[PDB]
């Protein structure tokens, strides 16, 4: 093609880690850039699937409102932290994750410290989750699913022990959206919409992977315009 | 004695075509022999 | 026009009257009301007039009375309170305004 | 807002009437069992979990829709107060 | 002349503790006077908070003293006041009475000082009671600072000068209605009394003398001063406040710190870093949206309760005495005579309630046993045992319930019989059993929050991010307020928050802008002017200018007067910015809200929960032994009062019937209510 | 908590109040399912709260079907202070109120708590929603006058709609009578000089340059980003070339649309200005007596829709710099400032009495007070006709004429606690620093103020107690 | 299917002439009505390209402003009309065409009298344009174009002949769009989306087709995220 089709947008892109996505693309006719960057922030602050802790059990701990010994940190303020920890499983056969960790001694207990499981990889290295002094035991369990939106800890409610305490489940992979639609100059008229949308992401999924998901649900739903009655 | 409570409208009673010949009828029966 | 008797004018008739007035033909206006009611402890439809919650006649059996007392104690709380029987002994403090007065009344 | 309101409160000679009129139309309308309505084949009375209201969600509802109607009868003395009761029950199965 | 410790929080407590009341024994002022008494008075100045009191019967006649206050030798509300010798001022300073200070010329702390020397020939000061413009020459004392003249309670209110005295009442009654956050947060913009207050009042715990920490237990902080001493500090882990928030000492110190004497070991309750917390910074659009932030409606991002922000642990303490009836003494068993064992699950401990179980409305706290009838058995009820199981403990179940409304995670629970050690047990009391319950409360509809300023309004509708209003750079705002709220009541003092708190968040920074000695408007303007490099500056680096809809709204914006027409949009914006206004986007459809959208960083508060917000609901229930109408008490809801205003409001409308029922089958036809429920049934 | 789309008609209940309230109602209807066997079971059934399965909120949201409820007011005033709706289950401990009926009860949203009862009898009920609900009982008992009508936001939303802008007039286009008046001007508006809304009598280039045959077609360009909704323009309508403001045409259509009744709709509607509450509030009472009642209530809902729709959008909210003071200000101060003088000098002679002194400096700024104000306004009249806050005051939005003068010209006389007001006035406004003392002197009329409600607040049946003693019968 | 999918789209319809058009979709997940309402909306105001005049020559007439003898109309009067006459050509070759009219004498000029032209169809015959009477000449040269939304007579200012005169360009076939999201209750959750849009047509095209088109533009942009750059 060489007009009008090969004058097809030019989606270039610009991506650094996992987090941070930059997307252009241009040409586009009047308002579009905003038609289209529009729906898919809003799809990808809702729609996308992603992971994020569900359910914790502590050694000796039986409610989330007790303190741990040699602990700073208190039951609540560590299950926070826990929410913030971003996990990654590479495919659907990972369903519910229960990672594992137990340390003692003088020792500032980071993300880093759970044990490796196979298809599961861990952005939040450094992540703070407790600072222990001498004879602090500190043995848990937490639990980590792949869902979607946000879950109150009373919605679900996850029983694996007895003891075990819920999380609020934050699965939005993406942290933010944004798109800017500005003016383009070329050639011929110079009304041109350059929509170009800035994509955040926890480590989970992509940028990139984020926008295709979300690019799908739509198409997808778009589909329901088949049946008429 | 105010509201529904009226002596005007405290007594007003609802029928049916139906049932409005079904009483004559009642009437009708009084006829004796 | 021709304002039949006993009819109940509507507010577009009490413009067409108002309008009337500003051209000058008309300085009173002969009109029933419960300030001489026969009925005892009543008050007939034609003597109340219009303003029922809605904007047609006053329909039989409605509780005036409460209905009348009630009008007038919501705004009551906008008034001043100062004195019931306002003013101060002063010098020569004159009227009474507010709630006060109200009462007073 | 309901349905005709304005066309019901014509149709009596006072607005408190109305209502006492309906309610006592709703009252026989379960007593005497539901099945004593002037309207019900075509289009009348409906709701959604089914279209189970034919049967009995709210019985004042019919009682203004067929009041809207002209088949009912209202007056201050039409029928014989005692009389009426015992009429209708030997017309009006359902119990 | 005493009450409950109104602790809500920390400021409440201290409040509470420094407030005056006429109401007392009775040789000394009543109810039949006042007039004249709750009017504040001329001398109410540095002696009185103008605005202290509370809202409604009672004003005037409770009324807490101003910050400097001070009582003397006996009971004369003294001020300080510095002494001005010709036209030269001192830091000296002398504790007036009211009597004396009538005596002399005072002049304001506002009035331009060379240091001793006064700076203009026609300068402010106050005869006894009232303003004159006086002569430096004439000048004899002056007001130490704006602080005196007004309460601690209200003295933290950032522009109050912007402030119709009435609404600040609201704000300084407000914050005695402060709920401790989980997370604390200092404001973007405070006084400068937030660390003075945490520190007088007992909320964080400082360092004596200087030394080295030992151990940091989330329990306690054993630190070693240079003096070779070393000293364990016990944390009050999760005490019971009186009225249920929690007072928890979070350490801030790490292992081994050299610390500085006098420097916070622990935090208070609601303490961020030493500095009062009392609610949470958040980014706000304030305009008005689809009506859902109506008369004083506020609308809610989803995204402020995804973050732990507005949730509050709550306390509460149930107790079920087991009573010596003349019947059989009531039993404190594990034995709940009539149905299942699923409901005795957490009665694990024979009767008791065990550690950490979520208790939910009408489980069992507590199982008591008491004894049926009155004296003798029943006729009925023995034909019915006799064919089932006759043999059967004919014994009542008076069990303590988890009352409706709501119930969180026990989290202790205490047992006191036979053979009490050294505790008082009432008469007839067999033994007592408290259940201390506690509960995380998330921001949810129906909340209340209120800034300092006075508005105060309720949550109304929790708002996916997924479409509430966001700015060009992804970032949504956290809640939106409607605008016909401010122009009525008379409190600008929050736009003027919102403003600088613009700044403060592109430029990472919290101010403080004293009552009315602080921030101004130029000055406002000047660090909007610094904020807008970094919001836009960026902007420009990371590599975009503006949009189609920026421009779109910069145009709307010309014609409207905001901007100077003919500039580039780039210098529009930033003079559109330095208004403290921004084009927001619809996160619903994407297009711009036509006209510049002020937004900013005001501090907020959720406000406490009173028994009343337990959404109240009788069916039916228990009635009184001697009037027959309805009655509530621990489990049932007591019945709504049905008063005369009332009364007449259904004999206005011809509800008649309607009104009979109240009268009767609702409430105190006996036979009524009886053969009313069955009939329905 | 407000409803936005909740409808006059109904009002949104909390189902687990609902549950409580109308238990027996539910018992029965329980084993009219098969969700219980009996009574007696359908109560242990809801006796715990985890123990209830969701087959019974489909049984209480039948048995509700149909039935209303009546809703309490803290100080029940008058007959509305009770009014009835149909109840629409809800989540949350929170009940939902329309705003519209928020004017019966004085009602706000800072934590006032309603109340709710149930009728029971199949009378009871008769009355209840026939008599006694809200979609029925419009009018005031009080005024014949409209109680249920555009409020506060709705109004503000309703009124930046409707409305007609206007823009610099720098050469003299009164373009009324020349043909070169139409080209020269339709080209300086192209140009920089000539606005698309200026004084030009007959009509300012903005209406030259815009023709829209039918009315779709005008709204059509605005939404192309061609024409504001407020700017001035020509169009076609029924057999009429009127010059009328897209927003203008758009809100003919609301009410020419909530109503079918087109013609009908034009009649009893004044498109010649922008709507003011008083305005909506006529729209409402003619809808009334004209129309129906029941049809009445459409328009009422489709005003409080639009109203609040393009109220979000019209982007107004409240800065600092909207509360603008007028230059006349200063001026306005010093000339009364020195007239001050002369009262004074005037004084330090022995002319005067030492009250007279008083009473006319009193007057003098009971005066130069009245005179900001009107300054003020005429300064937002004349140069910002869309000020923010401006606006809410002249619609009948929100805004006292006295409370603005507040913020942006002065508060000027305060009393003492006596009465005798103070002799200086409290030269600041809110805009700017309202000094200490400045406050403090405030602060006094604060208190009596206060003083008189709480007196008040007491007893509020008082005055009605009387009344009804001697008018009830 | 039976439960997330069979809870698909209930894509009802109402259509009423080829002008009015109703459209009903439920159940939707959260905030998706509005996500989907919006672009669409947009794009059956812009996208959906049509047809209208865009320049018009009148015989003696040189000024927009001007007026005709033995016609009451005047020239910003007819031109108006003008815009609301609609019609239709069949294939691409047509991108401009001019169709011509000449009508004399006590005649009611309606658009029936324009002279055909092959590959056009014109919907709107009875259209009134002008009445004229003795001694009444009348003709005119309309041009008519294929394009999208709206385009001010400023904007193009075509040059067909030198005396001739722009009209304000009018292709979208969509009158205007309306979509309204009222929450609908299925089961468990209460919180549902149930978008339903309301198309106003001059009759070219119909309402379904124009939702189908616009559907379609934003299908077809959502494939332009396929090649990176
Ligand atoms: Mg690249
Ligand atoms: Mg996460
Ligand atoms: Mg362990
Ligand atoms: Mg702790
Ligand atoms: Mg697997
Ligand atoms: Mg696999
Ligand atoms: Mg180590
Ligand atoms: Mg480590
Ligand atoms: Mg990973
Ligand atoms: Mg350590
Ligand atoms: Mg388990
Ligand atoms: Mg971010
Ligand atoms: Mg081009
Ligand atoms: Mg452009
Ligand atoms: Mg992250
Ligand atoms: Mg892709
Ligand atoms: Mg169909
Ligand atoms: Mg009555
Ligand atoms: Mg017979
Ligand atoms: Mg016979
Ligand atoms: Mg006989
Ligand atoms: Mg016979
Ligand atoms: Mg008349
Ligand atoms: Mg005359
Ligand atoms: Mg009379
Ligand atoms: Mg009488
Ligand atoms: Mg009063
Ligand atoms: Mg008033
Ligand atoms: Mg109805
Ligand atoms: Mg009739
Ligand atoms: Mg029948
Ligand atoms: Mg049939
Ligand atoms: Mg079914
Ligand atoms: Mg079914
Ligand atoms: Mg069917
Ligand atoms: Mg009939
Ligand atoms: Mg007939
Ligand atoms: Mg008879
Ligand atoms: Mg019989
Ligand atoms: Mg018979
Ligand atoms: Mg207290
Ligand atoms: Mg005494
Ligand atoms: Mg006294
Ligand atoms: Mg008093
Ligand atoms: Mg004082
Ligand atoms: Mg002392
Ligand atoms: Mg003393
Ligand atoms: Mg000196
Ligand atoms: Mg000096
Ligand atoms: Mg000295
Ligand atoms: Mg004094
Ligand atoms: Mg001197
Ligand atoms: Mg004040
Ligand atoms: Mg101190
Ligand atoms: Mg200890
Ligand atoms: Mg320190
Ligand atoms: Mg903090
Ligand atoms: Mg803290
Ligand atoms: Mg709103
Ligand atoms: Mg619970
Ligand atoms: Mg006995
Ligand atoms: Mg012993
Ligand atoms: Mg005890
Ligand atoms: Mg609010
Ligand atoms: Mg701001
Ligand atoms: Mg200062
Ligand atoms: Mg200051
Ligand atoms: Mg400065
Ligand atoms: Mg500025
Ligand atoms: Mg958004
Ligand atoms: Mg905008
Ligand atoms: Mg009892
Ligand atoms: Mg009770
Ligand atoms: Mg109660
Ligand atoms: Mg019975
Ligand atoms: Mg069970
Ligand atoms: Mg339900
Ligand atoms: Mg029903
Ligand atoms: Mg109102
Ligand atoms: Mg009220
Ligand atoms: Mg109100
Ligand atoms: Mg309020
Ligand atoms: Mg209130
Ligand atoms: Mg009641
Ligand atoms: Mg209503
Ligand atoms: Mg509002
Ligand atoms: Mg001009
Ligand atoms: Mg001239
Ligand atoms: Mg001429
Ligand atoms: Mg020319
Ligand atoms: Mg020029
Ligand atoms: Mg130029
Ligand atoms: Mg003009
Ligand atoms: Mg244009
Ligand atoms: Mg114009
Ligand atoms: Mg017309
Ligand atoms: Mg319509
Ligand atoms: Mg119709
Ligand atoms: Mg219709
Ligand atoms: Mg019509
Ligand atoms: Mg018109
Ligand atoms: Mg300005
Ligand atoms: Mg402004
Ligand atoms: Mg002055
Ligand atoms: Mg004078
Ligand atoms: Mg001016
Ligand atoms: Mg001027
Ligand atoms: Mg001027
Ligand atoms: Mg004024
Ligand atoms: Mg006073
Ligand atoms: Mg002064
Ligand atoms: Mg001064
Ligand atoms: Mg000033
Ligand atoms: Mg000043
Ligand atoms: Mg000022
Ligand atoms: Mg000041
Ligand atoms: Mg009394
Ligand atoms: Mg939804
Ligand atoms: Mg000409
Ligand atoms: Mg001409
Ligand atoms: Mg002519
Ligand atoms: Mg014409
Ligand atoms: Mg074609
Ligand atoms: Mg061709
Ligand atoms: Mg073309
Ligand atoms: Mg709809
Ligand atoms: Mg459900
Ligand atoms: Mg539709
Ligand atoms: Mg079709
Ligand atoms: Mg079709
Ligand atoms: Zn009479």
């Amino acid at each position: 093609m060489l007009d009008s089709k090969l004058k097809a947008p030019v989606f270039t892109v610009r991506t650094q880690g996992r987090e941070y996505g930059e997307f252009v693309l241009e040409p586009l006719e009047r308002g579009f850039g905003v038609t289209l960057g529009n729906p898919l922030r809003r799809i990808l602050l809702s729609s996308i699937p992603g992971t994020a802790v569900t359910s914790v059990y502590i050694e000796d701990v039986l409610h989330e409102f007790s303190t741990i010994p040699g602990v700073k940190e208190d039951v609540v303020e560590i299950i926070l932290n826990l929410k913030e920890l971003v996990v990654r499983f590479l495919n659907p056969s990972l369903q519910t994750v229960t990672l594992l960790l137990k340390a003692e001694g003088p020792k500032e207990v980071k993300a880093r410290d759970f044990l490796p499981v196979a298809d599961v990889e861990i952005m939040n290295p450094d992540l703070h989750i407790a600072t222990l002094e001498e004879g602090g035991r500190l043995n848990m369990e937490v639990r980590v699913d792949r869902g979607v939106g946000y879950v109150p800890a009373e919605k679900h409610g996850i029983k694996d022990r007895i003891n075990a305490i819920p999380v609020d489940a934050v699965f939005s992979p993406v942290r933010r959206v944004a798109f800017q639609v500005e003016d383009t100059r070329l050639g011929q008229r110079t009304d041109l919409d350059k929509l170009t949308l800035r994509i955040w992401t926890d480590g989970s999924v992509t940028p990139l992977e984020a926008l295709n998901q979300a690019v799908e649900i739509l198409r997808e739903h778009l589909t329901y315009f088949s049946n008429p009655q | 004695p105010a509201g529904t409570g009226s002596d005007f409208v405290r007594f007003t009673q609802v029928v049916d075509q139906k049932t409005l010949k079904a009483i004559e009828e009642a009437r009708k029966e009084a006829v004796e022999a | 026009v021709r304002l039949e008797e006993g009819r109940y004018l509507s507010m577009d008739d009490v413009h067409l009257l108002i309008k009337a007035a500003e051209a000058g033909e008309i300085q009173e206006v002969p009109v029933r009301s419960p300030l001489t009611c026969q009925t005892r402890y009543g008050v007939c439809q034609k003597c109340y007039g219009y303003d029922l919650s809605m904007a047609r006649p006053v329909s039989i059996g409605e509780a005036v009375g409460i209905v009348a007392a009630q009008s007038i104690g919501e705004p009551g709380t906008q008034l001043t309170m100062r004195t019931f029987h306002t003013g101060g002994v002063a010098g020569a403090a004159d009227i009474t305004q507010g709630l006060p007065r109200v009462i007073e009344l | 807002a309901e349905p005709g309101i304005d066309k019901l409160f014509g149709m009596v000679d006072s607005k408190y009437r109305l209502t006492v009129v309906v309610a006592k139309r709703a009252q026989q309308l379960l007593r005497h069992g539901f099945k004593n309505t002037v309207l019900e084949p075509e289009e009348r009375p409906k709701m959604q979990t089914l279209e189970g209201l034919f049967d009995d969600p709210n019985a004042e509802t019919w009682a203004m829709k067929e009041l809207l109607t002209g088949r009912l009868v209202f007056g201050e003395n039409l029928v014989p107060e005692d009389r009426l009761q015992k009429e209708m029950e030997r017309i009006y199965p359902g119990e | 002349l005493s009450q409950f410790k109104d602790e809500t929080n920390p400021l409440s407590s201290l409040r509470h503790k420094r407030r005056i009341s006429a109401l007392g024994p009775g040789g000394l002022t009543r109810e039949r006077a006042g007039f004249d008494v709750r009017d504040v008075h001329r001398t109410h100045y540095g002696r009185i908070c103008p605005v202290e009191t509370p809202e409604g019967a009672n004003i005037g006649l409770i009324t807490s003293l101003a910050a400097y206050a001070r009582v003397d030798e006996l009971g004369f509300i003294r001020t300080p006041y510095r002494r001005v010798v010709g036209g030269v001022v001192t830091d000296e300073v002398v504790y007036m009475t009211a009597t004396e200070e009538d005596r002399y010329t005072i002049a304001q702390a506002n009035t331009p000082l060379e240091g001793n020397r006064i700076a203009a020939e026609r300068v402010v000061a106050r005869r006894k009671g009232e303003p004159v413009i006086v002569s430096p020459e004439e000048v004899e004392f002056m007001d130490v600072s704006p602080k005196q003249v007004f309460s601690v309670n209200t003295n933290l209110i950032p522009f109050l000068e912007h402030d119709d005295a009435n609404r600040a009442l609201m704000g300084s009654n407000m914050q005695t209605q402060a709920v401790p956050l989980i997370r604390a947060q200092a404001p973007v913009v405070m006084t400068g009394l937030e660390e003075r207050v945490v520190r007088d009042s007992l909320a964080a715990l400082y360092a004596e003398e200087d030394g080295e920490v030992a151990k940091v237990d989330g329990n306690r902080i054993v630190v070693r001063y240079e003096d070779g001493r070393l000293v364990e500090y016990p944390l009050r882990r999760f005490y019971r406040s009186n009225q249920g928030t929690a007072l928890d000492q979070r350490p801030r110190v790490v292992v081994g710190q050299r610390v500085r004497k006098g420097d916070l070991l622990a935090d208070g309750p609601a303490s961020e870093n030493g500095f009062l917390a009392l609610g949470q910074n958040v980014l706000v659009a304030i305009m008005p949206f689809d009506g859902y932030n109506f008369e004083d409606a506020i609308v809610i991002s989803e995204e402020l309760l995804k973050r732990d922000f507005y949730t509050s642990i709550h306390i509460e303490r149930y107790e079920i005495e087991a009573r010596d009836t003349k019947l059989g003494p009531e039993r404190i068993t594990r034995d709940i005579p009539h149905l299942s064992e699923a409901a005795l699950r957490d009665l694990d401990e024979e009767g008791v309630v065990r550690i950490g179980a979520e208790v939910k409305p009408g489980d069992i706290l507590v199982g008591r046993t008491s004894f049926k009838g009155e004296s003798e058995p029943t006729p009925e009820e023995r034909l019915l045992r006799s064919i089932f199981g006759e043999k059967a403990r004919d014994v009542k179940d008076t069990s303590l319930r988890v009352p409706p409304g709501e119930g969180g995670i026990v989290v202790r629970t205490v047992r006191l019989r036979r053979g009490d050690p050294g505790v008082e047990l009432k008469p007839g009391v067999r033994e007592v059993v408290r259940v201390y319950v506690a509960q995380k409360r998330k921001l949810q509809v129906g909340d209340k929050l209120a800034n300092r300023h006075g508005n105060k309004g309720v949550v109304a509708k929790i708002l996916p991010v997924e479409d509430m209003p966001h700015l060009p750079d992804g970032t949504p705002v956290d809640v939106i307020l409607n605008p016909l709220g401010v122009p009525s009541r008379m409190n600008l003092g929050q736009i003027l928050e919102t403003h600088l708190g613009l700044a403060g968040y592109f430029l990472g920074q919290r101010y403080i802008s004293p009552i009315f000695d602080g921030a101004k408007e130029p000055e406002i303007k000047e660090l909007l002017a610094q904020a807008f490099e970094v919001y836009f500056g960026k902007r420009k680096g990371e590599g975009f200018g503006v949009d189609k809809r920026e421009v779109e709204v910069l145009r709307r914006a010309e014609k409207l007067g905001l901007v100077t027409p003919g500039k580039t949009p780039e210098e529009q914006l930033k003079e559109l910015f330095l208004q403290g206004k921004v084009v927001l986007y619809d996160g619903r459809t994407g297009e711009p809200i036509e006209g510049p959208i002020v937004v900013g960083q005001m501090f907020i508060m959720k406000l406490y929960h009173m028994v009343e917000d337990k959404m109240h609901a009788r069916s039916t229930g228990p009635y009184s032994l001697i009037t027959q109408q309805p009655l509530g008490g621990k489990a049932q809801f007591g019945g709504q009062r049905f008063g005369e205003m009332e009364v007449w409001a259904l004999e206005a409308y011809g509800a008649a019937h309607t009104l009979q029922e109240m009268l009767t089958l609702k409430s105190d036809d006996i036979e009524g209510r009886n053969a009313a429920y069955e009939a329905i049934i | 908590v407000v409803g936005p789309q909740l409808k006059l008609h109904q009002c949104g209940l909390p189902k687990r109040m609902a549950l409580e309230l109308f238990k027996p109602f539910l018992l029965k209807k329980m084993e009219e399912k098969g969700i219980a066997p009996n009574v007696k079971a359908a109560r242990r059934m809801l006796e715990r709260q985890r123990d209830i399965k969701d087959e019974v909120w489909d049984a209480l949201e039948e048995v509700i079907h149909g039935k209303v409820v009546l809703l309490n007011r803290a100080p029940t005033l008058h007959r509305l202070g009770i009014q009835a709706f149909q109840p629409v289950l809800v989540e949350g401990q929170s009940i939902q109120l329309h705003p519209l009926v928020c004017e019966a009860f004085n009602a706000d949203f800072d934590g006032d708590q309603m109340a709710v009862h149930v009728p029971l009898s199949s009378f009871a009920q008769a009355e209840a929603r026939i008599q006694m609900l809200s979609a029925h009982n419009l009018l005031s008992p009080a005024s014949g006058e409209p109680l249920a009508k555009p409020s506060r936001d709705i109004i503000l939303g309703l009124y930046y709609i409707t409305q007609v802008r206007k823009e610099k007039k720098g050469a003299g286009l009164e373009f009324a009578t020349p043909e070169e008046a139409l080209a020269a001007h339709e080209r300086g508006e192209v140009a920089l000089n000539a606005p698309i809304k200026v004084a030009g009598r007959e009509t300012s280039v903005g209406r030259l340059k815009y023709v829209f045959a039918n009315p779709d077609e005008a709204l059509l360009a605005v939404a192309h980003g061609i024409v504001d909704l407020q700017d001035v323009v020509t169009v076609r309508y029924m057999g009429k070339r009127l010059e009328t403001s897209p927003g203008r045409i758009l809100f003919a259509r609301i009410v020419a649309e909530a109503v079918e009744d087109e013609k009908v709709a034009w009649e009893l509607i004044q498109l010649d200005v922008p709507q003011e509450k008083n305005s909506l509030k006529d729209l409402v009472y003619q809808a009334f007596l004209r129309l129906g009642m029941e049809k009445t209530a459409r328009l009422l809902d489709a005003l409080k829709y639009y109203g609040f729709t393009f109220s979000t959008t019209s982007g107004i909210t409240i800065g600092i710099d909207d509360a603008v003071i007028p230059e006349e200000k200063k001026q306005y101060l010093e000339e009364a400032d020195r007239k001050l003088l002369q009262i004074e000098q005037a004084y330090e002679m022995g002319f005067l009495t030492d009250r007279e002194r008083y009473d006319q400096i009193l007057q003098l700024w009971t005066e130069t007070t009245e005179k900001v104000t009107q300054a003020v306004f005429k300064n937002f009249e004349e140069n910002y006709p869309f000020n923010p806050l401006y606006v809410m005051a002249q619609s009948g939005a929100r805004g006292n004429p006295q409370q603005i003068r507040q913020l942006c010209g002065l508060r000027g006389l305060m009393q003492k606690p006596s009465g005798e007001t103070f002799e200086v006035p409290v030269r600041s406004s809110f805009r700017e620093g309202l000094t200490v003392l400045e406050y403090f002197i405030s602060s006094h009329g604060a208190r009596k103020g206060g003083a008189d409600t709480a007196l008040r607040t007491a007893d509020s049946g008082y005055l009605t107690r009387k009344l009804v003693d001697v008018t009830h019968e």
